[PDB]
RNA sequence: UAGCUAGUAGGUGGGGUAACGGCUCACCUAGGCGACGAUCCCUAGCUGGUCUGAGAGGAUGACCAGCCACACUGGAACUGA
RNA sequence: CCCGCAGAAGAAGCACCGGCUAACUCCGUGCCAGCAGCCGCGGUAAUACGGAGGGUGCAAGCGUUAAUCGGAAUUACUGGGCGUAAAGCGCACGCAGGCGGUUUGUUAAGUCAGAUGUGAAAUCCCCGGGCUCAACCUGGGAACUGCAUCUGAUACUGGCAA
C-alpha cells in the first residue's frame, strides 16, 4: 500500500528507461529530490525540476546515449523490510567501482565515493551502477 | 523467503541419515558369521552371490558380502566385516574384510592383493 | 590466429516409421584470442560433418568484447535458460578458473584471469550462451565514462 | 554517571516491588534486520509510587531479592 | 623419492626433452623420442582438457625432480606469496640449490647435481648443505669443497655447460670451480616453453 | 605470593623460556599475570638471548612480587647497564 | 511437551553467612514465570580454537591453554586463609 | 655435529588402466566365476571378470572402510522457489506482530565518526630470526569482525509535538 516510496522512484525511472519514456513524474519528496540530485551530479538523468506547492511534482527527464538507456540496472538495497547500513570500510563499490551507490549518511546523501573520502559511512540506498 | 519468516522459524537443516548403521564411527566391525550362503542377485544381473548371515558384536544381525572366489566361511567364524553395499542384493550394506581374523586371503590373486588380503608371491 | 575449440558432440535421434535416425550436433567456439569470441552449432549425419559446420557459423557469429588487458572490467551475471553464469574479473588470480563449456569459450576470447562459476542448469550448449551475452553486457570505463560522468578520471579517481 | 535503563511497567502487584519491561534493537546474527526484543526485570521501589504502562528509569543495585537487583531511579510520562 | 628409473622414458612420454641424459653423451638420437613412450607408443589420444594440465604438470616436475607432495607444498607458497602464482612457482624451484647447481654446471644432470649434494660435496656461504631443498637466497656463492672436488669428469662436466646456455641471473669462475647467484630469475630468463597457467588451473579443480 | 619465573616453550632439547610474572599455585606453562619478557639458552651468539622488561619487572617487585632464581641471575646478566 | 510454581513471588521482623539475598523461619500480601517457548523430554562439559569453505556458513571441542564438574556409590561434616 | 675407513655395496612398493578419470593389448573364462562409487560389465572374439605384458598415478608408503565439510544456489542471509515440475490456506474479518504518505521543529534510541577500557597467552595471517633446509621453535606487528562507556554528526529509521 505505498509503503516504500524510494523503491517506487527507482521502479519508475527502471521502466521509464525500459519503455523509452523521455521524461517520468513522480510524487516529490525531500529525499527523492535529494538522491535526484545524486543521478544529476553524476550523470544518469537530465534536468530534474519540482513543479507544485501542496502536491509537489518532482520530474526527471531520461538519459540516453544510443539506442540504450544509461540506467543499465538500479536495484534498491535498504529496502523497509530490511534496513542495510554500512560502515565507512565496507561501504560498496558497485560494477568495480564505475557505477556508484547512493548512500545517505548524516552529512547528506552523496554517494559510496564521495562518502569514503569523507570518511564517513551511512544508509546505502540504492545500485545504480 | 521472507526474511521475516525465517526469523520466525529459520532454515531447517535436512539431517543425514547414514548409510552403514552398525555402530557409524566404526571403520570395521566384528561378528560370528552364523548361515553363511549363498543368494541370487537382482533382475538385470544373474549369479550365485555368496553372502553371510553375521551377528555383530554390538548386537545388531546384518548380512554381509564375501568377496573373492571361494571363501571358507563355516557358520562360527569370527570374521571381520566394513562399509560397502553391493546393490546386487536386496539388503546387504556390509562386505568381509578378506584377510582378517578368520577368513583367508584369496587364493592365486596376483593383483590388488591388498584388497581380498594375500601376502606378496615370494618366490 | 583464429583459435578454435570444440566443447561437445552429442548423437541425437529422429525415429521415422523404419527406425530411428541418428545425428551429430558439435557446439564450437572460436576466436581471436583478443577479445572478439563467437560460437557456432551445426548438426550433420556424421561427427566431422557437424564440426565443420559448426565452425562456419562460428566464424560469423563472432561479437566484440572489451576485456581488460587480460581479465575482465568488472565483475557480471549470465543468465541464459536455465544457466546463470557468474564472472569476476580476479586481478590477475592467475587461470582461468571456470567449469567445462565455460573454460573454452574463455580462453578464446583472450580472457585469461577470470573466476566463474556456473549455477542452475549446467548444459553446454545454454552455458556458451550464457556467457557470450554476459561478456558482451560488461561495459568498459572508457565507455560508461561516455554516457555518465564524462571523463575517465571522474569515474575512477 | 550511572547505567541508568528506561522502561515500561508491566505489572506492579507485588508490594513495593514492579517489573519493567525494557525494549531493545538488536540486529539479528544471521539475517540482519532489526528485530525489537523485550527485557522484563524485577525492580524495586520504595513509596511505591507506580502504575501498570508508566515509564521508569531504574538503576543496578546490589540484590534486594531473590529476583530483584534493580531499583528505580524516577519516574517520567506518568500514566493516564 | 627421486624416481630411480628408465630417466629417458619420461621423456618420452611427455614428447619433449626434459634434460635428463645429457651428461657426456651430447645428443639424443639413441632414445626414439615421439614414436614409443609403451607398447602402444604409435598411437595418438585425444587427450582431453584434463589430461593436458596433468601433462603439464607431469613435465614441470620430472624437469626438477620434485615429487609431487613437495611440490605441493610449492604451490601452497607461491600462492600465499604476493603476485603471481605461476611466476613465483617456477622462481622456488629454480632456487633450489640442486636446480642451482645444475644452472651453474657443476653438475651435467639434476639427477647428478643432486648426487653431488649427496657427496657432502656443495657448500654454500661455507657450510655444506645435503638438502636439494635449500632455498638460494638471492646473494649468495656456492662452492665445491676441497674434499670431493676436481672429480675430473664432474669438472668435466662443467665445461659441458658453456656449451648450454650461460644463464643471465648467475655467475661462475670456474676457479676453485666456484659459483655466485643473483637475483631470483624472471620468467622471461628462464625456459619460456612450459605453460605455468596449467599447473595453477590444475590444483584448483 | 606471586612470582616472576620462568616457563619452558619451544621444543624437544632445545629450550625457550618465557620471563612471566604469576601466582606460583599455578603450573609452569599455566595460567599467568602477564609476559615480562624471554630468555633463550640455544641463542646461538648471534644478537639476542635475552630480553627483559625492566621497568615493567621493577614495578611488579614494588608489589610484593617474588623474583626467582634463574631470572635474578638474568638481570644480574643484563647488569641494568650492559 | 502449553500451562508451570507454594518458600513458590513480594513485604515486614528475627536468625544465619566472610558478604547481598527465601539463604532460613514466623507472619502478611497473592503473586511470579510463559507463545521473543515457561514446564517437561532427549542429548551434551563450555571456551580460546581445530577441520572444511572464496566467503557467509556448516561440522566440531583429540593434543595445548582458560573455566567448570567429579574422585568406588549415596550422604554428611570436621580441620583450615 | 665433525673426521676416517670395505664400499653400489644395506634400502621400492601399493593402487589403477570402459566412462567420469591420467593410463592398453593378449590369453583364460562363457549371465558361470566374478566386478561394482555411479552408469553398469559378464549369455565364445570382455580395453569392465581372472592372469600376463605394457602403461598411468603416488611413494616409505599405498589402498579400502568410517567420519565431517565441500562440490550441494539440494534449507538459497550472502544465494532458490510456488499457473502446469514439490509448493498459494476454500474465502473473509481481525488481536499480537511486521511495515508505513507528506512538511517543519525537537530528541539522539537505531545509525555513523572518533577516542578510551577490554577482547588472556598460544594458534590463524604479515615482516623477520633460529634449528645444515623443511616441519618445528621464536621476536615484532596485524587481527580478534565483539562488548561497554565517553564526545561528536543528524541524512535516514524510531520517539515526541504541531
Amino acid at each position: 500500500s505505498m509503503q516504500d516510496p524510494i523503491a517506487d522512484m527507482l521502479t519508475r525511472i527502471r521502466n521509464g528507461q525500459a519503455a523509452n519514456k523521455a521524461a517520468v513524474t513522480m510524487p516529490s519528496s525531500k529525499l527523492k529530490v535529494a538522491i535526484a540530485n545524486v543521478l544529476k551530479e553524476e550523470g544518469f538523468i537530465e534536468d530534474f525540476k519540482v513543479e507544485g506547492d501542496t502536491k509537489p511534482e518532482l520530474e526527471l527527464t531520461l538519459k540516453y546515449f544510443q539506442g540504450k538507456a544509461v540506467v543499465e540496472s538500479i536495484q534498491r538495497v535498504s529496502r523497509p523490510g530490511l534496513r542495510i547500513y554500512k560502515r565507512k570500510d565496507e561501504l560498496p563499490k558497485v560494477m568495480a567501482g564505475l557505477g556508484i551507490a547512493v548512500v545517505s549518511t548524516s552529512k547528506g546523501v552523496m554517494t559510496d565515493r564521495a562518502a569514503r573520502q569523507a570518511g564517513l559511512g551511512g544508509e546505502i540506498i540504492c545500485y545504480v551502477a | 523467503a521472507t526474511v521475516n519468516q525465517l526469523v520466525r522459524k529459520p532454515r531447517a537443516r535436512k539431517v543425514a541419515k547414514s548409510n552403514v548403521p552398525a555402530l557409524e564411527a566404526c571403520p570395521q566391525k566384528r561378528g560370528v558369521c552364523t548361515r553363511v550362503y549363498t543368494t541370487t542377485p537382482k533382475k538385470p544381473n544373474s549369479a550365485l552371490r555368496k553372502v553371510c548371515r553375521v551377528r555383530l558384536t554390538n548386537g545388531f544381525e546384518v548380512t554381509s558380502y564375501i568377496g573373492g572366489e571361494g571363501h571358507n566361511l563355516q557358520e562360527h567364524s569370527v570374521i571381520l566385516i566394513r562399509g560397502g553395499r553391493v546393490k546386487d542384493l536386496p539388503g546387504v550394506r556390509y562386505h568381509t574384510v578378506r584377510g582378517a581374523l578368520d577368513c583367508s586371503g584369496v587364493k592365486d590373486r596376483k593383483q590388488a592383493r591388498s584388497k581380498y588380503g594375500v601376502k606378496r608371491p615370494k618366490a | 590466429e583464429l583459435q578454435e575449440k570444440l566443447i561437445a558432440v552429442n548423437r541425437v535421434s529422429k525415429t521415422v516409421k523404419g527406425g530411428r535416425i541418428f545425428s551429430f550436433t558439435a557446439l564450437t567456439v572460436v576466436g581471436d584470442g583478443n577479445g572478439r569470441v563467437g560460437f557456432g552449432y551445426g548438426k550433420a549425419r556424421e561427427v566431422p560433418a557437424a564440426i565443420q559446420k559448426a565452425m562456419e557459423k562460428a566464424r560469423r557469429n563472432m561479437i566484440n568484447v572489451a576485456l581488460n588487458n587480460g581479465t575482465l572490467q568488472h565483475p557480471v551475471k549470465g543468465v541464459h535458460t536455465g544457466s546463470r553464469v557468474f564472472m569476476q574479473p580476479a586481478s590477475e588470480g592467475t587461470g582461468i578458473i571456470a567449469g567445462g563449456a565455460m573454460r573454452a569459450v574463455l580462453e578464446v576470447a583472450g580472457v585469461h584471469n577470470v573466476l566463474a562459476k556456473a549455477y542452475g542448469s549446467t548444459n553446454p550448449i545454454n552455458v556458451v550462451r550464457a556467457t557470450i551475452d554476459g561478456l558482451e553486457n560488461m561495459n568498459s570505463p572508457e565507455m560508461v565514462a561516455a554516457k555518465r560522468g564524462k571523463s575517465v578520471e571522474e569515474i575512477l579517481g | 554517571k550511572i547505567r541508568t535503563l528506561q522502561g515500561r511497567v508491566v505489572s506492579d502487584k507485588m508490594e513495593k516491588s514492579i517489573v519493567v519491561a525494557i525494549e531493545r534493537f538488536v540486529k539479528h546474527p544471521i539475517y540482519g534486520k532489526f528485530i525489537k526484543r523485550t527485557t522484563k526485570l524485577h525492580v524495586h521501589d520504595e513509596n511505591n509510587e507506580c502504575g501498570i504502562g508508566d515509564v521508569v528509569e531504574i538503576r543496578e543495585c546490589r540484590p534486594l531479592s531473590k529476583t530483584k537487583s534493580w531499583t528505580l531511579v524516577r519516574v517520567v510520562e506518568k500514566a493516564v | 623419492a627421486r624416481y630411480l628409473g628408465p630417466k629417458l622414458k619420461l621423456s618420452r612420454r611427455e614428447g619433449t626433452d626434459l634434460f635428463l641424459k645429457s651428461g657426456v653423451r651430447a645428443i639424443d638420437t639413441k632414445c626414439k623420442i615421439e614414436q614409443a613412450p609403451g607398447q602402444h607408443g604409435a598411437r595418438k589420444p585425444r587427450l582431453s582438457d584434463y589430461g593436458v594440465q596433468l601433462r603439464e604438470k607431469q613435465k614441470v616436475r620430472r624437469i626438477y625432480g620434485v615429487l609431487e607432495r613437495q611440490f605441493r607444498n610449492y604451490y601452497k607458497e607461491a600462492a600465499r606469496l604476493k603476485g603471481n602464482t605461476g611466476e613465483n612457482l617456477l622462481a622456488l624451484l629454480e632456487g633450489r640449490l640442486d636446480n642451482v647447481v645444475y644452472r651453474m654446471g657443476f653438475g651435467a644432470t639434476r639427477a647428478e647435481a643432486r648426487q653431488l649434494v649427496s657427496h657432502k660435496a656443495i657448500m654454500v656461504n661455507g657450510r655444506v648443505v645435503n638438502i636439494a631443498s635449500y632455498q638460494v637466497s638471492p646473494n649468495d656463492v656456492v662452492s665445491i669443497r676441497e674434499k670431493a672436488k676436481k672429480q675430473s669428469r664432474v669438472k668435466a662436466a662443467l665445461e659441458l655447460a658453456e656449451q648450454r646456455e650461460k644463464p643471465t641471473w648467475l655467475e661462475v669462475d670456474a676457479g676453485k670451480m666456484e659459483g655466485t647467484f643473483k637475483r631470483k630469475p624472471e620468467r622471461s630468463d628462464l625456459s619460456a616453453d612450459i605453460n605455468e597457467h596449467l599447473i595453477v588451473e590444475l590444483y584448483s579443480k | 605470593m606471586v612470582t616472576i619465573r620462568l616457563a619452558r616453550h619451544g621444543a624437544k632439547k632445545r629450550p625457550f623460556y618465557q620471563v612471566v610474572v604469576a601466582d606460583s599455585r599455578n603450573a609452569r606453562n599455566g595460567r599467568f599475570i602477564e609476559r615480562v619478557g624471554f630468555f633463550n639458552p640455544i641463542a646461538s651468539e648471534k644478537e639476542e638471548g635475552t630480553r627483559l622488561d625492566l621497568d615493567r619487572i621493577a614495578h611488579w617487585v614494588g608489589q610484593g612480587a617474588t623474583i626467582s632464581d634463574r631470572v635474578a641471575a638474568l638481570i644480574k646478566e643484563v647488569n641494568k647497564a650492559a
